DNA sequence: CGTCCGAAGAGATTCAGAG
DNA sequence: CTCTGAATCTCTTCCTCGTGTGGTCAGGACG
RNA sequence: GCAGAGGUUCUAGCUACACCCUCUAUAAAAAACUAAGGACCACACGA
């Protein structure tokens, strides 16, 4: 019944909704799920505050 | 949930879940002392993919398009592999619950039960209901302690049975196929106790199951609530399901045995011992019948008294001399008060027996339709006995017009290859006309094996011989609906037909062997053909 | 003239065609296959040397370094048969390679080496074929079936019909190789060609030219046509060719020298063409509207500057004919397009093609194979040449090869295994000829294009695997390691090429258990062929159309026998003559036809060249010199049954059941029955669990003296001679003195397997069936096995079978059985089980066997022996106790609940350096007993045939054998024998003796030294104990019991024999079966087959009655060649006249109970010829009899049909079918039932239960049967209280399965509550 | 002793070429 | 000239129970 | 186990949902109370 939680050191993507149907984080973002799945494995630079 | 205890050998090692993650859980460790070690910004970012391809495999392994693997190299099952599909937590352990109170064993026939009961092993009825023995035992006081009737229980002493005996008495179980596809899949029974090994099944609910008895398996459950016995008593028995859902049809029909029986019983011949006695009544007809200065089929001339229910709720008798074989007035005993006498007059096939249950479930209530249907089975199953209904060789009668037919056949084949040689026709009108004239000639074939098998019996009628409708096994057999229909008797007797080649071609030279005879192996190989199709199509047909 | 098996029970053969070839030995397929995979082969081809020569050369690279293989040569088993079942170890042979290590000088390629390193290394272990075909992986039998795989090579293709969803074709081709990656032309719906390698994305085919350093002129001008423009005044007049101009519309007026022939616009008719060919003009007029929408053939550059004036493959328009025409370009090269016959197909895949060179081409090669990698000029270069091109890589096979050069119509058959751009370049050119309208597409189904990979193959493949695994270690290994160091034996392990082997044969999906439930189940088993397993179908992806079978399956593969179920047609059965090609394509022998006599000479002819000859029918009646008497023989040339005469037909078929597989055959009157009923009964000779006592088939088809003898069941005699002694349990057989070898030889002993564990958990009993002084010839069956009966297939019994209804107890398929079935225990089979108990070493110290377990009764312990195992013949029962496992602070193994029997043997298995029990030192000590009888015993019987050598001789040369026996016979070197040609043998045998009996007493010690080692085991383990148990099933209302035909059907009741109806003479029929069965189901055969056993048990009646009352043999010999005749002009013509007095007696006592008659499968016995038999005895003609009633007495009316049909008990019994529990423990999900029989478990309330629970008012069943029945934990005991208590009620509770989903979706990211 | 080490259709997409 | 209808590219699913057999995994030093 | 302790037996037996008895320093007089580990893959077969 009862649960335990592991403390990532970095945050990590849900691939559930990453990577689905509609892609919901890249619905949100309007943004390709192509960048954005570069962009999450550590390959390409999205400069956020420009 | 995650076990991890195999304890086989001491190995305590089955977790694909804790291996994930461990993974995990490494990788992040790792990640955490090269950023506190102050690693190259590359190394960091190599451990933070690591450890991002880690949470992936954990969460959904398989969706990126790499599978994280080693158990001889097939993919690990990762949390969301537990939920969907046919074998997670959703369609394997909650809806199709395992249940407890369960037994199976193969069926038997068992035609002295009644139509609300079923057979039952006493092997199996005494661990179904072992709690039921336990409490029955504890409050007569034959035992004590749950253990001590626990013993009692495995000594299988005297005591133990007439206990079960009790416990058994209107408590229903719901025997249950594996591919229940319609409701009347699952029906409920009263247990009768046997000594066998199988359950028995009551002949006329074989086909509602879909029922076999080519060593078919059946599921016994055990309700156990007062409103389980209840409802599998006044939703469930197989008594309050005579009508389908679907259509508005019987669904207890007489099958194969019953309506041979009663085919032969009900019929007539031109010239048997016992023509024209004047038979005081039915109890006249069974009393000459049974000491033999009669036969079964002999036309007679029997008084009967049908009962009417014109009048509201009110039954008028009708006493009149009708002119009947014996056979058919034996049978009137059977048939209840309310239904009138032109039911049982016929040659009664299968038809005429679902038509004679219907009116009966019509006219009169659902109490008597069900003692109608016992006892038409049972009379059926004797008088099948009596009968000594048997195949031989010496039944299958060939057409003696075959070979005519056949080398007139190929005349005109020979004379159309004639024709396309000289090129007045194309290869395709030729091929047309093949198949036209060779499906002629075994219409005209199986017309031919027909009059030779309906009618060929002649009798002597006190003087000139009479024709009459046959007595042969098959005939009998084929006419009545028992098993087999026209086309199966064809086959058998006169010519097979144009078989058909894999793609859909109908192939020119047809199977010209039946059965009977010889069939030779190229026409074995292409009825082959057909046989592999239809089997197939029916191994897929089941899935779909 | 038949041998002595034959001469006690000959059977009555009625076919009518002689027979030229023999049934050939069934289990060749799997024996020829590995014997090409450990015969030393010289040549180097298939089998072990040609793989050893394939992958070493072992250069290391510039290392100055090679390593040569010489030679191999396999070792000899440690272990034999009997020793590797009991033990539990693999029939294995260790492999010994000679290599040769040869230091080359420091990079001294033209030098020579310094010094050889010739010796030999253990490499891996190789696993061994017992004699009949199975293998022992792990002290069991594992059998591995042969695999029907598409052909390596190229095979056009349609693919027409969903594509597109408007009906064009898209021709396609794949060159399959054997090894490699999978080469796929692909026609796009726009006519563009688009290669498609190892199945990837799609890429425009003319990449794949390109990257073949080939310009766009090379391609234009290989795949294309060219119409040449010359510039002249006279409006640019071009040559032109008739042939060319038919088929299309001329929009021009055709003409030439002043004579026009066809006018502007005017379509040429076929008159035209042929005045246009009488012309035989090159040069023909034509106008610039002509050449406006023509494609150019190759690039023009201007001759002024040099810059291209127009591209190649560029329509020239107007503007660009008259910038090339002032430029001073006389040649005008267009290539042809024929829209009809040459489509423009390579020009519109040139458009769409987005490369320029072979860098170009490369670069997106290497990009669509390798995502994400740099292109780089080098790994591109590597890559691609690997692939297409390269050795190691691609291997088309011979067969490969072979099937390339014939589809491509090539001449030449060896060429090699590397795709070259010549045939690229072809198959593209034959799919696009084939897209053009010429040629056709490869049916894939055919049985030509489908070829058998055996054992060896497989094999083969596996070790070459591991070969190259080894290859690439031994590489590394090589150029860093020092040089003139290490041993060949240093840098090659056995553990990465044992490995493959070992996983190969232990543990695939060909790798199959075998199943001896029958003589013939193991014979099918072995000789069965499936699609499914590596490069296979798999069940789902196989479609309908390859389940169906083809009309090339005619004496190749059997078209009745497949298993019925989801993969039906996947796995089909060898027929009874096929025999596979060299190449590993189906063959299938015939008869050759000169001119109109059918020479006896057979040629086995392959699939493919079946096609052009015309073959006729076995059915064909012949005039004793070789001519069909018919004028017109029907025949089947092309798939096509027909009727030609006898001066076309060149081949004729060799027998009548060559189409038939070996089950198929064994069915009487296959003839008559459906091909459905035929196929579900030729699936259940397979299930016949073996019987108690073996009854022969009283009527047969003539097969079954060959499933027995070919599989091996039954001990054949490998030396004829005169049997010594036999006993029920060992068989001594003295040679004759011509079979005898010079010295060392006599006695030939046979040891017969007593009760046996099968891998389906029956008996393996041999009984012997000869007696002392019976001459026993070579080839004789001396000794039946399971299921035989004097060297005949007798899978069950034949009982009197009678068909009518029965008071409905035979219902849809029930049968009724008398209870003299079940009084003669005519099916009673014994079941052999195998129960064990492992002792480890365990924390705190290792567990004992001792019968020292606490807190159990003297009762408990009464079976343990002192040692703490079980007597060998206490009758145990569910619950007693079997072993005396003590483990560290009662863990002894219990029969469990429900088996039963009788111990028939004990084994105690330990490991070395463990001391054995004194039980286990009991069973050793009387193994050592009996092993050290044994070696006494031959050497007894081996001084009985030497001594008496010794003496045939001895007596032989003058001196006195009372003077040669008064000194010891064996040493008789004393008394000088006259020397001859065998006293030279007989003086050196006396020499050996003097000698042997010292060798004889160091192999005893050798022999006692392999049962006394303890045997390798499991680590961790001490020692195990395994207990048999043996139970004796009987008939039970439930057991299935089916027929050869097809009938099947479970007993219903065992009926009282008074009840059962009896004929007038009295005798009691066993079974009653339902006759409605037949007309619908047309198995037919199951009648005649009837009658036909009704007449021959009333042969055997009569001659019963002959030898009842004592009657002169005169009279037994006439009455026994009148039925043997019975004319029809039958095969057999059986005289008794050549026989002995006593040899017709033996005969009669063994045809008393019935005289066994053959009836070959579609040559068989006639309704007039079972009339006459009928009519020999007895019997009515019409075989049915006047069948009384046993309750009432009466008469049936309507005679009813009585004969003997053979009736087989299948092994789906109902004592392992039943299956009864309340409670039992629960899983993980804490569902209280885990399910199956061995652990308790409830029967699965599957969704569809659910819904037709929820189709009826059903609400508090399906709660009690989701909740307080199967997991709430808080529920199951309230309830269980309750039930125990009176009240029936119930606390719902929720399930525990919700609680765990609810977790793992908590786990995954996601909050799902429980809201209220 | 821990401790570290085919098919068949649907969605989910682009590509597009004409009016 | 920008989104028509027309390809193009990945994604999910494929009866329902028994009777059974066999094979079964992460990662061996190490301080 | 009134609380603490011990307990006949009919594995083990103040929790697993548990339950009862006698006794006052520690075990011994007595009957009634209840069901414990099951991870994956290939192959074969039946309706
Ligand atoms: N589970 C409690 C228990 C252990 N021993 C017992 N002995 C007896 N007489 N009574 C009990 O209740 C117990
Ligand atoms: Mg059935």
């Amino acid at each position: 019944e009862r649960m335990g939680h592991i403390e990532l050191a970095s945050p990590t993507a849900h691939i559930w909704f990453l990577k689905s149907l509609p892609s919901r984080i890249g619905l949100l973002l309007d943004m390709p799920l192509r960048d954005i799945e570069r962009v999450l494995y550590f390959e390409s630079y999205v400069v956020i505050e420009g | 949930l995650r076990p991890l205890v195999p304890l086989d050998g001491g190995r305590f090692a089955t977790s694909d879940l804790n291996d994930l993650y461990r993974r995990v859980i490494n990788r992040n460790n790792r990640l955490k002392r090269l950023l506190d070690l102050a690693a190259p910004d590359i190394i960091v970012r190599n451990e933070k993919r690591m450890l991002q391809e880690a949470v992936d495999a954990l969460l959904d392994n398989g969706r990126r398009g790499r599978a994280i693997t080693g158990s001889n190299k097939r993919p690990l099952k990762s949390l969301a592999d537990m939920i969907k599909g046919k074998q997670g937590r959703f369609r394997q352990n909650l809806l199709g619950k395992r249940v407890d109170y369960s037994g199976r064993s193969v069926i038997t026939v068992g035609p002295y039960l009644r139509l609300h009961q079923c057979g039952l092993p006493k092997k199996m009825a005494l661990e179904l209901f072992k709690p039921f023995i336990y409490g029955k035992l504890e409050l007569r006081g034959l035992a004590t302690t749950i253990k001590a009737a626990k013993k009692m229980v495995e000594r299988e002493e005297a005591v133990v049975w007439d206990i079960l005996d009790e416990v058994i008495r209107e408590h229903p179980v719901l025997l249950n196929r594996a591919p229940t596809l319609h409701r009347l899949g699952i029906q409920a029974f009263e247990p009768v106790l046997i000594e066998g090994k199988a359950i028995q099944l009551h002949p006329l609910v074989c086909a509602a199951y879909n029922a076999d008895f080519d060593g078919d398996q059946m599921a016994v459950h055990v309700p156990l609530t007062l409103e389980a016995q209840l409802e599998a008593r006044a939703l469930m028995m197989s008594t309050n399901n005579i009508l389908s859902p679907a259509n508005g049809e019987p669904i207890i029909v007489p099958s194969q045995d019953v309506v041979l029986g009663l085919y032969y019983m009900t019929r007539d011949c031109v010239n048997a011992k016992g023509e024209g006695m004047v038979l005081t009544g039915p109890k006249e007809a069974e009393r000459l019948y049974r000491s033999g200065l009669a036969s079964l089929h002999a036309r007679v001339k029997v008084r009967i008294t049908e009962y009417e229910k014109d009048a509201n709720g009110e039954l008028v008798a009708k006493t009149s001399l009708k002119d009947t074989t014996v056979g058919r007035a034996i049978l009137w005993m059977i048939v209840p008060k309310g239904l009138p006498y032109s039911i049982v007059n016929q040659a009664l096939g299968k038809k005429a027996i679902s038509k004679m249950l219907n009116t009966c479930y019509r006219i009169l209530g659902l109490k008597p339709t069900v003692i109608f249907a016992d006892q038409i089975m049972y009379t059926g199953f004797a008088y099948a006995a009596r009968s000594g209904a048997s195949v031989g060789i010496d039944d299958m009668v060939i057409p003696e017009k075959k070979h005519e037919i056949i080398s007139e056949a190929e005349a005109e084949v020979a004379e159309i290859q004639e024709q396309f040689q000289s090129g007045l026709v194309t290869a395709g009108e030729r091929y047309n006309k093949v198949i036209d004239i060779w499906a002629a000639a075994n219409d005209r074939v199986s017309k031919a094996m027909m009059d030779n098998l309906q009618t060929e019996t002649v009798i002597n009628r006190d003087g000139q011989e009479e024709k009459q409708v046959s007595f042969n096994s098959i005939y009998m057999m084929a006419d009545s609906g028992a098993r087999g229909s026209a086309a199966q008797i064809r086959q058998l007797a006169g010519m097979r037909g144009l078989m058909a080649k894999p793609d859909g071609s109908i192939i020119e030279t047809p199977i010209t062997a039946n059965f009977r005879e010889g069939l030779n192996v190229l026409q074995y190989f292409i009825s082959t053909h057909g046989a592999r199709k239809g089997l197939a199509d029916t191994a897929l047909k089941t899935a779909n | 003239v038949y041998s002595y098996t034959e001469k006690k029970r000959i059977r009555k053969d009625f076919g009518k065609r002689p027979q030229v070839l023999d049934v050939p030995y069934l289990l060749s397929i799997q024996l020829d296959s590995f014997q090409k995979f450990i015969e030393q082969d010289p040549e180097g081809q298939y089998g072990l040397e040609a793989a050893f020569r394939s992958v070493f050369p072992i250069q290391s690279y510039s290392g100055n370094s090679e390593l040569q293989y010489v030679s191999y040569r396999l070792g000899e088993p440690v272990f034999d048969v009997q020793e590797c079942q009991i033990r539990g170890v693999t029939y294995s042979a260790p492999l010994r390679v000679k290599l040769r290590l040869v230091i080359y000088e420091r990079e001294a390629p033209e030098g020579t080496v310094k010094d050889i390193k010739e010796q030999e290394v253990y490499m891996g272990e190789i696993p061994l074929m017992t004699d009949n075909g199975t293998f022992v992986i792990n002290g069991t039998e594992r059998v591995i079936v042969s695999q029907l795989h598409r052909s390596p090579g190229v095979f056009f293709d349609s693919d027409k019909g969903k594509t597109h969803s408007s009906g064009k074709v898209l021709y396609n081709a794949r060159i399959i190789p054997y090894r490699g990656s999978w080469l796929d032309f692909e026609f796009d719906p726009k006519d563009n060609l688009f290669v498609r390698i190892d199945r990837r994305r799609k890429l425009p085919a003319t990449i794949i030219l390109r990257a073949l350093n080939y310009t766009t002129e090379q391609i234009l001008d290989l795949f294309f046509e060219k119409v040449i423009f010359e510039i002249r005044d006279n409006k640019l007049q071009m040559e032109l060719v008739p042939e060319r101009l038919r088929g299309e519309t001329a929009s021009f007026d055709i003409e030439a020298n002043g004579k026009v022939y066809v006018e502007k616009g005017r379509r040429i008719t076929a008159r035209h063409i042929r005045q246009l060919e009488k012309d035989d003009v090159k040069l023909i007029e034509v106008p610039v509207e002509y050449i406006a929408g023509k494609v150019v053939a190759k690039d023009y550059i201007d001759e002024s500057t040099g810059e291209l004036i127009c591209a190649a493959n560029m329509e020239l328009s107007l503007d660009l004919l008259a910038k090339l025409s002032q430029s001073g370009h006389k040649r005008i090269e267009t290539l042809f397009t024929n829209d009809l016959d040459h489509g423009p197909y390579i020009s519109e895949t040139l458009r769409v093609d987005p490369t320029n060179d072979r860098l170009s081409a490369l670069v997106e090669i290497y990009r669509m194979m390798r995502p994400g990698e740099p292109p780089t000029r080098e790994a591109a270069e590597s890559l691609f040449e690997n692939l297409f091109f390269s050795e190691d890589r691609y291997d088309l096979s011979a067969v490969g090869r072979m099937k390339f050069n014939r589809s491509l119509l090539r001449e030449e058959i060896e060429g090699s295994g590397i795709l070259s751009k010549d045939d690229i370049i072809d198959v593209m050119k034959k799919l696009i000829d084939i897209r053009n309208g010429k040629g056709e597409v490869d049916d894939i189904d055919h049985l030509g294009n489908r070829r058998i990979r055996s054992v060896g193959e497989m094999a083969e493949n596996q070790f070459r695997v591991g070969l190259v695994r080894v290859e690439r270690a031994v590489k590394e290994r090589l150029s860093l390691g020092d040089l003139d160091t290490l041993m060949p034996q240093d840098m090659i392990n056995a553990k990465p090429i044992s490995a493959a082997v070992k996983e190969f044969f232990g543990s695939s999906q060909l790798s199959q258990f075998m199943d001896q439930n029958n003589p013939l189940s193991e014979i099918t088993h072995k000789r069965r062929i499936s699609a499914l397993g590596p490069g296979g179908l798999t069940r789902e992806r196989a479609g309908f159309e390859v389940r169906d079978v083809h009309p090339t399956h005619y004496g190749r593969v059997c078209p009745i026998e497949t298993p019925e179920g989801p993969n039906i047609g996947l796995i089909n059965s060898l027929s009874v003559y096929a025999q596979t090609n060299e190449y590993g394509f189906l063959e299938t022998p015939y008869r050759k036809v000169t001119d109109g006599v059918v020479t006896d000479e057979i040629h086995y002819l392959s699939a493919i060249e079946e096609g052009n000859y015309v073959i006729a029918q076995a059915n064909s009646n012949l005039d004793e010199e070789g001519h069909f008497v018919e004028d017109l023989v029907t025949c089947r040339s092309k798939g096509e049954s027909s009727l030609f005469s006898r001066d076309q037909v060149d081949y004729m078929d060799v027998s009548t059941q060559q189409v038939v597989s070996v089950g198929a055959s064994l069915i009487p009157f296959l003839e008559h029955d459906d091909a459905n009923r035929a196929l579900m009964g030729a699936n259940m000779q397979r299930q016949a669990v073996p019987t108690l006592r073996a009854d022969k088939p009283l009527v047969g088809t003539g097969m079954e003296r060959a499933v027995a003898v070919d599989s091996g069941v039954t001990a054949v005699a490998k030396r004829g001679g005169v049997v010594q002694y036999v006993d029920a349990s060992r068989i001594v057989i003295k040679v004759n003195e011509d079979e005898m070898y010079p010295g060392e030889a006599g006695i030939d002993i046979y040891n017969l397997t007593k009760y046996t564990r099968s891998n389906q958990n029956t008996c393996i009993n041999q009984m012997p069936c000869v007696s002392l002084g019976e001459p026993v010839e070579r080839g004789d069956v001396l000794a039946d096995g399971p299921s035989t009966d004097l060297g005949e297939l007798a899978l069950g019994q034949n009982m009197r079978v009678a068909f009518m209804p029965w008071n409905g107890y035979n219902f849809e398929d029930s049968i009724l059985v008398s209870e003299r079935v079940v009084q003669e225990d005519r099916f009673t089979t014994i079941h052999i089980q195998e129960l064990a108990c492992v002792s480890r070493d365990t924390k705190l110290g290792p567990e004992e066997i001792t019968a020292d377990i606490p807190n159990v009764g003297e009762a408990a312990l009464s079976k343990l022996d002192e040692s703490g195992i079980v007597y060998i013949g206490a009758e145990v029962t569910g619950g007693d106790i079997l072993v005396g496992k003590v483990t560290p602070k009662d863990s002894s193994l219990r029969v469990p609940n429900g088996v039963s029997g009788t111990v028939i043997d004990v084994q105690v298995f330990t490991r070395d350096g463990v001391e054995k029990d004194k039980r286990a030192l009991e069973i050793e000590e009387m193994q050592l007993k009996q092993a050290k009888k044994d070696l006494s015993e031959e050497l007894q019987i081996l001084e009985a045939g030497l001594f008496s050598r010794i003496r045939a001789v001895l007596v032989a040369g003058g001196v006195e054998a009372e003077k040669l026996d008064k000194l010891p016979r064996d040493r008789w070197l004393e008394l000088g024998l006259t020397d001859e040609e065998k006293q030279n043998q007989l003086e050196q045998l006396a020499e050996q003796y003097d000698e042997l009996k010292h060798e004889f007493e160091k192999k005893l010690e050798a022999k006692r030294r392999k049962i006394t080692q303890g045997d390798d085991l499991a680590p961790g383990v001490l020692k195990i104990v395994k207990v048999y148990l043996a139970v004796k099933r009987r008939i039970q209302p439930g057991d299935k019991m089916a027929g050869r035909h097809g009938n099947k059907g479970v007993i219903s009741k065992i009926n009282p024999i008074e009840d059962m109806p009896y004929d007038e003479n009295g005798t009691p029929v066993d079974i009653v079966l339902n006759p409605l069965g037949v007309p619908s189901r047309m198995n037919i055969g199951q009648i005649l087959e009837t009658h036909l056993g009704m007449a021959a048990k009333g042969i055997g009646d009569k001659i019963n009655a002959m030898l009842k009352q004592q009657q002169e043999v005169a009279k037994l010999r006439e009455f026994i060649q009148r039925a043997y005749d019975l004319g029809a002009d039958v095969r057999q013509k059986v005289d008794l006249s050549t026989f002995s007095d006593e040899e017709v007696m033996r005969l009669a006592e063994n045809l008393r109970k019935g005289m066994p008659i053959a009836t070959p499968v579609f040559d068989g016995a006639k309704e007039a010829e079972i009339k006459e038999l009928l009519k020999l005895g007895d019997l009515p003609t019409s075989g049915q009899i006047r069948l009384y009633d046993g309750r009432t007495g009466e008469q049936f009316e309507r005679p009813v049909t009585v004969g003997y049909m053979y009736m087989l008990k299948l092994n789906h019994l109902v004592d392992d079918k039943m299956h009864a529990r309340s409670t039992g423990s629960y899983s993980l999900v804490t569902q209280q039932p885990l399910g199956g029989k061995a652990q308790f478990g409830g029967q699965r309330f599957g969704e569809m239960e659910v819904w037709a629970l929820e189709a009826y008012g059903a609400a508090y069943t399906l709660q009690e049967m989701l909740t307080v029945k199967s997991d709430d934990v808080n529920g199951r005991t309230k309830m269980y209280k309750n039930i125990v208590d009176g009240n029936h009620q119930m606390e719902p509770g929720m399930p525990e399965s919700f609680n765990v989903l609810l977790k793992e979706i908590r786990s995954l990211g996601i909050n799902i509550e429980l809201e209220d």
